[PDB]
């Protein structure tokens, strides 16, 4: 939307109005504290040198200028008919022209799709609603076929032909974002970042148990999956959250009141997780609040139901694939009906591929927390890191690890260094912490690790140096 | 768990995995024998050929319907089908996918018992279940109120839901359908020179009232303009040649569903029964019915019934309501489509009648509180 | 703090916050249950609809009246009642809020009892009082002396009031009311060949008799004005057409206040009951009374009621005596806002039953001075 480069503009019939797009005019359309130009010119100077040429990026601004012009038509209810039908043609010319498609042969898909059924195909009718539905599932699906086709290409052009064995992954994934609006995108992202925690939860204990193992004494031999467990599935398993939500997006005439009343029938007093919402700091409203790991979070129902629903159309993806562009290249590819499907499905998948995909990889965990809200290094707000290090669980997997016996030492440098607690291999060992006043329930003998309980080393080793 | 979905309907099974919104496979629910004897010896022709193939050998073998209105009347015929459907279409093995069955209102309860007694003694499913037609075809339509019409090939049926509550004392059921109309079909076309009897002139026949027949708005009108002028009759291709020529039989035809007088029934018109339907419902409702008219079935589907419809019931209906017909594109696979829709519920996976239930509590499990 | 100010009255409860001009919720005081079985899975219905939601579906619900005259016979729909009117037609938690509840003059000690222990335990209400329809009735009209006919739909009762001294032996009390008065006009409307019997039918009736029904001056002229003449022939529209015109029995239904031998009652009507409660107080203290008759409640709504009871008590009154009649716009809501009147006085603010006090001195507290 700059108008620092005008060629764009120009191909792209952009009145340089954002306000003219309900696709972004229902945020916020400008901040400060950016100046998009500079980041524009960045991005463009990476695509020209690089392992492309610029013919595709003017390709793909030809494309998201097509999703920015999707925000614009009409599609007026036919009288004493449930069809729709299209008012605009003038934005749906522009989007034809934009894809290289037929305006007409794009609109009668959009309002007449074509389903095959037994060997024969048949016509369905649509009203405003569903063609809006299909409209906007077509639009978020290109955009994300064309990022992840970018970052293909982007792939490409990086390797090289060495040949590779046991690679190192690198990942960053944001933490568990908390606002006082909570929604869909959060209860994703918290889901997303639970399961992590479970994973790493899981690797703790493993190790543990491996420790276990090597000393051959087991502490506390329960799995810690099954403590966090009770979230997951209370959303991922069914009749949880999300499987509610994508049998209400299919039922005939279902709301976010019918929503919200289903899944207090469901899970209020069923399961400990589920609770009634709190009303504390006068909120704006909630309605249900889970015990997620790092507290209370309360989330908000009102827009789950259109940003959940996923309905693609298929006729309008067979036009694109006959396209003179590189629609082809990203709907190369395309079992569940293409009306059931929805987002969640779609985030469910790709998390458990996600998981799937770290299980086979010794992970190696690294928590980045920020000091304070400015930019002012001197000054550091305790809320805000108290907050960011109870969802970060530092603290709890600290505690997790001093539940056990986190304190092992070797015999001989014991022997050798802690005699001087009260001043005048393994019997000797064991002479000598029996001769200093200890009590037998609080440590346990092995053979080459000593397994002794959190606050005894730190207070043998205090007293030590009271008598030097 | 890719539970299956199945409707045998009448005339026509279509079948498919839930989560779909199209069947997979759609056929005629034909069995046929070979009549003549066969001279050619080591091809092996074998003794029955179901399904589509009796079509193909349509002109070799004579066709038997194994139901006659919902009903079935030929068992062993029905388990053929079902064995076809279940192998020779969809490939799949009966043993893990739970299956749907499609059953319309008002039949003997045997029915469903030897149903559910074959689905789970010959083929081993693991759990199973059976739904009313026209609830399906609600779920379908996008709906929860509205008295909906399931006009098929064996029976016609109206039920009346308001707000997910079924009015069962309002429920009626007619015995007009497809077949009766073909029948007709033959019997007002032996007037013009062309003789269809056997059992293969009757998908021929079927064919013709497929593809060139429709309602007329008005009845004495049309009869005088046909009467009259000849822009109203249409050539026909039969399998060998010798163009027929249609005129005011194109229109007759389908005329039994307004005047069932023609072939002799006693009672009224869809549009009468669907009017009586809707004023045998309480008061408070009959507002929602009337504007919510929703179409189903593979008979509903000709060109301008519609529009008859919502004439007569305008007709009918005080004058100060409005009436709405709704009549989607996809009327004959509604009902499946419907079907999918429940099955891909989670709220209905707890509503299957399992193995162990079954086995505990008998054929007579069927009307308990699982359906 | 904020004190509510609640009114169950029968059939219709009106509730909201002390201090305020006119109640915040008004709806019916009626439960329905679903009596038909559900066919739509997945939806979930809930088991009771309460409140004015159960206005909506009146096709597919029973609704009963937890009030059948003045007193609660069924608590758990009352309870259900209650707890809808704190929790959704206000928003508000009542565990920080007193309440003042109200009831009929002469009824068993038990409801006010059982009233007075709901409302502690379930609610847990800080404060509670109870008081007489009548006095709040006689506060909001703004008067200190006078009697007040507060005729609603479950009760009629005439309480005589002077300089603020109640007086208990001439309070009548009368069960005729808005709720035989429809059932009369069921019974009645079948002379004309319409039949009403469902409960949700009750409704409807109810709305004719409301909208369409007045008192006549005299009912032999009347009477013969509507034999001979047609102009007092209205038509309503039912919610489904077929437009009905009542004539004679227009003005019928409410003669049953003046005439209660039409239902079958001994009682004299109510023109008379007021004459007679009139001469039951002393002699010095008429005067005032038979000047300031307040009216009150939604039965004395009907146009032209003012006009007929003054023709009646000044025909039993003497000659040489002034007879007026109060008749306020706001009748029906006229005992709310004497009850926030009254709930707002500052001295009023110490004559509530505190839990303290109920729990030392048990239920029977509400009967001891503490009313
Ligand atoms: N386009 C059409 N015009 C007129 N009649 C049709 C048309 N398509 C199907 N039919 C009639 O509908 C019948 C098929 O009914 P069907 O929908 O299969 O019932 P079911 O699903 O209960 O088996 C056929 O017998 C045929 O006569
Ligand atoms: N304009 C009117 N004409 C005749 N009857 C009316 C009118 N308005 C209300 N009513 C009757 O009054 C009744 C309401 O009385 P109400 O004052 O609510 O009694 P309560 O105070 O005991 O709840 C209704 O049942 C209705 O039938
Ligand atoms: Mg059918
Ligand atoms: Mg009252």
């Amino acid at each position: 939307l700059s108008n620092k480069k005008p060629e764009l503009l120009d191909m792209l019939l952009i009145t340089n109005n954002p306000y003219d797009y309900a696709f972004i005019s229902q945020g916020e359309t400008t901040v400060a504290s950016i100046d998009d130009a500079e980041e524009l010119m960045a991005t463009d100077n990476a695509f020209d040198v690089l392992g492309f040429t610029s013919e595709e990026k003017n390709s793909m601004y030809k494309l998201t200028g097509a999703i920015m012009h999707f925000g614009n038509m009409k599609f007026k209810l036919k009288q004493r008919e449930e069809q729709a039908e299209p008012d605009g043609t003038e934005e749906a010319d522009k989007s034809a022209y934009l894809m290289g498609l037929n305006s007409a042969d794009l609109l009668k898909g959009l309002c007449h799709p074509r389903v095959k059924v037994g060997n024969e195909y048949v016509t369905k009718g649509q009203n405003v609603q569903q063609v809006i539905y299909a409209t906007g599932a077509l639009a978020k699906a290109v955009y994300e076929r064309m990022f992840n086709w970018m970052v293909t290409r982007i792939n490409a052009t990086l390797e090289t032909k060495q040949p590779r064995q046991y690679f190192i992954g690198v990942l960053d994934i944001a933490g568990f974002e908390i606002f006082d609006f909570n929604s869909f995108e959060q209860l994703c992202i918290n889901f997303t970042n639970e399961k992590l925690q479970q994973f790493f939860n899981h690797h703790m204990f493993v190790l543990e148990q491996e420790e276990y193992k090597k000393e051959g004494i087991e502490w506390t031999f329960i799995d810690f999956g099954m403590d966090l467990q009770a979230c997951i599935d209370l959303i991922e398993k069914p009749m949880g959250i999300m499987s509610i939500l994508e049998e209400e997006c299919m039922f005939p005439k279902a709301t976010d009141m019918t929503f919200k009343a289903k899944l207090f029938d469901n899970h209020l007093g069923k399961s400990a997780n589920f609770q009634k919402p709190r009303n504390i700091k006068g909120k704006p409203e909630a309605h249900f609040s889970l015990i997620h790991y790092a507290g209370i979070v309360d989330y908000n129902i009102i827009g789950w139901l259109q940003k959940n629903k996923d309905p693609l159309n298929e006729t309008v993806v067979g036009l694109y694939q006959k396209s003179s562009l590189k629609l082809l290249s990203t709907l190369f590819a395309n079992k569940k009906g293409s009306s059931f499907q929805t987002v969640s499905a779609l985030h469910r998948e790709n998390l458990n591929k996600l998981m799937t995909n770290l299980r086979s990889t010794h992970p190696h965990f690294v928590r980045c927390i920020i000091p304070n809200e400015t930019k002012s290094p001197g000054v550091m707000d305790n809320p805000l890191v108290m907050h960011q290090l109870r969802c970060n669980g530092v603290l709890e997997g600290i505690r997790i690890c001093r539940k056990g016996f986190p304190n092992r030492i070797l015999y001989g440098d014991f022997r050798q260094r802690y005699r001087i607690l009260n001043p005048a291999s393994r019997k000797g060992a064991e002479k000598l912490l029996s001769s200093l006043d200890i009590d037998h329930n609080q440590y346990k003998f092995g053979h080459t690790k000593v397994f002794f309980k959190a606050g005894l080393l730190g207070l043998l080793e205090e007293m030590r140096d009271e008598r030097l | 768990t890719t539970a299956l979905v199945c409707d045998n309907g009448s005339g026509l099974v279509k079948a498919g995995f839930a989560g779909d919104d199209a069947p997979r496979a759609v056929f005629p629910s034909i069995v046929g024998r070979p009549r003549h004897q066969g001279v050619m010896v080591g091809m092996g022709q074998k003794d029955s050929y179901v399904g589509d193939e009796a079509q193909s050998k349509r002109g070799i073998l004579t066709l038997k319907y194994p139901i006659e209105h919902g009903i079935i009347t030929n068992w062993d015929d029905m388990e053929k089908i079902w064995h076809h459907t279940f192998y020779n279409e969809l490939r799949v093995a009966p043993e893990e996918h739970p299956t749907l069955l499609t059953e319309a209102p008002l039949n003997p309860k045997a029915n469903r018992e030897k149903m559910t007694q074959i689905m789970f003694e010959t083929f081993n499913v693991p759990a199973m279940y059976v739904a009313i037609q026209a609830v399906l075809s609600l779920y379908a339509s996008g709906r929860t109120t509205g008295i909906v019409l399931d006009s098929g090939d064996g029976v016609t049926h109206n039920v009346p839901i308001y707000e997910g509550y079924a009015l069962p004392h309002a429920i009626m059921r007619l015995d007009l359908a497809g077949r009766d109309l073909t029948d007709y079909l033959m019997k007002i076309l032996t007037e013009r020179g062309y003789s269809f009897v056997t059992t293969a002139e009757r998908e021929i026949v079927r064919d013709i009232k497929e593809k060139l027949c429709y309602v007329a708005l008005d009845f004495e009108n049309e009869m005088a303009t046909a009467a009259s002028s000849s822009s109203l009759e249409k050539s026909y291709e039969l399998p060998d040649g010798q163009v027929i020529t249609i005129g005011n039989e194109r229109f007759r035809c389908p005329e039994t569903l307004f005047q069932p007088s023609f072939i002799g029934m006693e009672s009224a018109g869809i549009h009468e029964t669907t009017y009586n339907s809707i004023m045998k419902c309480d008061i408070d409702i009959r507002k929602d019915l009337y504007a919510n008219n929703v179409l189903s079935g593979g008979t509903t589907m000709y060109p301008g019934i519609a529009d008859r419809m919502q004439k007569e019931i305008t007709a009918l209906a005080p004058s100060t309501m409005k009436i709405k017909i709704i009549a989607p594109p996809e009327r004959k696979y509604s009902v499946w489509i419907g079907g999918s829709i429940l099955a891909s519920l989670s709220t209905f996976q707890q509503m299957w009648i399992s193995k162990q239930e079954y086995d505990e509590a008998g054929p007579s499990i069927v009307h308990r509180k699982c359906f």
